């Protein structure tokens, strides 16, 4: 009933494995070299749990480990256990584990345990009691009484916090492996394996495709493979190249590119908006590497956009400087800066209303995120005066970013006009020509020193001061 | 035993391939934070948590 046939998926069929694959073959070792495991006196860990983002193919990993183990594979949806009737789900789990024990050696797979592994006492209904009964039955058949030493359960969940800590107890689910999102090499190999079934070329570089589509799951890479088949018959070329992959990634991350009727002043407004964003971004460290610049409207965004790929390590861990946010707020305010400096103060538009609120929200998050210097951080107080003063610093921070944006955009009028003209004539711009225009008409951008130079100057000042103290002690004493 | 204890208290939570080029600006910040903690702990001696 719950037994599947034709499980031929192996570890070669799945990419983006990494060191987790080692644990996977450890499971295979648990199914092959277990004689010396129990000879040394090791009870085989029954509970292995894969946790990660959806679409990474956890069930594909289950098929791979089942095929490499060479045992019977059971793949049961957890949604069938919950039902309006009680007792039948417990009997379903009983029959499942009984036929797993009879088919020993075997591995059993249950996906999305969050449906039935919810902590008891969170919902008041008969479905909650049925879920409790099924959880109790699976708990007993896992660890309750003796009789299982050969059947091993593999599970795939998304949210590990929802699970009952009774299930997380060792001997029931003790091995917890996280499947992360694929990095750079992982996306490369997933694209390779999903593209092995189609005729590819020898000049096909996956490095640019992987760097273009950053922070995406393996299902999204399979989708990129799926949009590598449908769109070349419009022109009718010979063999697939990397340009089609780049355009497919561009279509997927934003939407399909649609063209509508448009006047000249509307194009000019979108162009000066995008010029404001890119020109204020290039002079800042965290948003310096602008790679794309287009004003073409897309799905959901009638505006253009500026593409930057900053370092994605400090952002996740939280090591972004205070100046790194005062720069971003200036970037969000700079569309309004260009609008005010070009159309005057009395003719402000409403196209920058989406960035002008991001700037104020970022300032508000900064002032009560402990990053300020009013007393020392201190995002909370007691009396109403300091609570009122909490929101004063955000508005002064917006004001100083606002004047900074005015100064930055006023320094760069010639390159502003040039990039606006190019954006109107070509409707798109890449990194090379935009940076060439920047070098042709740019102003001076004196870079503030990084932390290394500050540490070096502080260290040399400290050494010279301490040796000054040493001589003022020595020659006064000697 | 040390690795079993390290796994069993759940120190790791990312669960990814631990191969990341850490910038000098981060090693410096961590070293300075740890050194400041060491200096304050040695100057203000805690009678129970050295």
């Amino acid at each position: 009933e719950y037994l599947e046939r034709g499980v031929d998926v192996k570890f070669t069929d799945v990419a983006g494995l990494g060191k987790i694959r080692l644990e996977l073959e450890e499971i295979v070792k648990f199914f092959t070299h277990g004689e010396m495991y129990r000879r040394r006196g090791v009870k085989i860990p029954g509970g292995i749990l894969l946790c990660g983002p959806p679409g990474v193919g956890k069930t594909l990993l289950a098929k791979a480990v089942a095929g490499e183990a060479g045992v019977n594979f059971f793949s049961i949806s957890a949604s069938q256990f919950v039902e309006i009737y009680v007792g039948v789900g417990a009997s379903r789990v009983r029959a499942l584990y009984q036929e797993a024990r009879e088919n020993a050696p075997s591995v059993v797979f249950i996906d999305e345990l969050d449906a039935v592994g919810r902590e008891r006492g969170l919902i008041k209904g008969s479905g909650g009691q049925e879920r409790d009964a099924t959880l109790n039955q699976l708990l007993v058949s896992l660890d309750g009484f003796e009789g299982r030493g050969e059947v091993i359960t593999i599970a795939s969940t998304n949210r590990p916090d929802i699970l009952d800590p009774a299930l997380v107890r060792p001997g029931r689910f003790d091995r917890k492996i996280f499947i992360p999102k694929p990095g750079l090499i992982g996306r490369m190999e997933i694209l390779q394996v999903h593209a092995r079934k189609k005729p590819m070329a020898e000049d096909l570089d996956y490095m640019a495709v992987a760097s273009m589509t950053d922070g995406m799951v393996g299902a999204e890479l399979a989708n990129i493979v799926e949009i590598a088949a449908i769109n070349m018959m419009r022109d009718g070329r010979t063999e697939l190249t990397t340009d089609d992959l780049l355009q497919a990634a561009q279509i997927e991350e934003r939407g399909m590119l649609d063209r509508k009727d448009r006047s000249l002043e509307t194009w000019r407004q979108v162009a000066i908006n995008e010029a404001a964003m890119a020109v204020v971004a290039v002079n800042f460290p965290d948003m310096k590497n602008i790679e794309f610049l287009t004003i073409n409207p897309r799905a959901g965004r009638e505006l253009g956009y500026v593409r930057v790929k900053m370092d994605h390590i400090k952002f996740k861990e939280g090591m972004l400087s205070r100046q790194s946010i005062l720069d971003h707020i200036t970037v969000q305010l700079a569309p309004r800066a260009a609008d005010e400096l070009w159309y005057g103060e009395d003719q402000l538009s409403t196209i920058w209303a989406e960035t002008s609120d991001n700037a104020r929200s970022a300032a508000r998050s900064l002032v009560l995120g402990g990053l300020s210097d009013k007393h020392h951080g201190l995002n909370n107080f007691w009396v109403a005066d300091r609570i009122n003063d909490i929101d004063v610093e955000a508005l002064r921070i917006l004001n100083m970013c606002y004047e900074r944006a005015k100064e930055i955009l006023g320094r760069n009028r010639t390159l502003m006009d040039e990039v606006v003209e190019k954006l109107v004539q070509k409707k798109s711009l890449t990194k090379q020509e935009f940076f060439t225009l920047v070098e042709l008409y740019g102003s001076s951008k004196p870079m503030p020193p990084s932390i290394l130079e500050l540490r070096k100057i502080k260290r040399l000042e400290l050494e010279e001061m301490v040796l000054k103290l040493d001589m003022t002690t020595a020659r006064n004493s000697s | 035993l040390l690795e079993a204890l390290k796994r069993q208290k759940g120190t790791f939570e990312t669960g990814q391939e631990d191969s990341t080029e850490v910038p000098e600006e981060l090693k410096l910040r961590l070293a300075y934070r740890e050194a400041a903690v060491a200096v304050l702990a040695c100057y203000l001696p805690d009678q129970y948590r050295p």
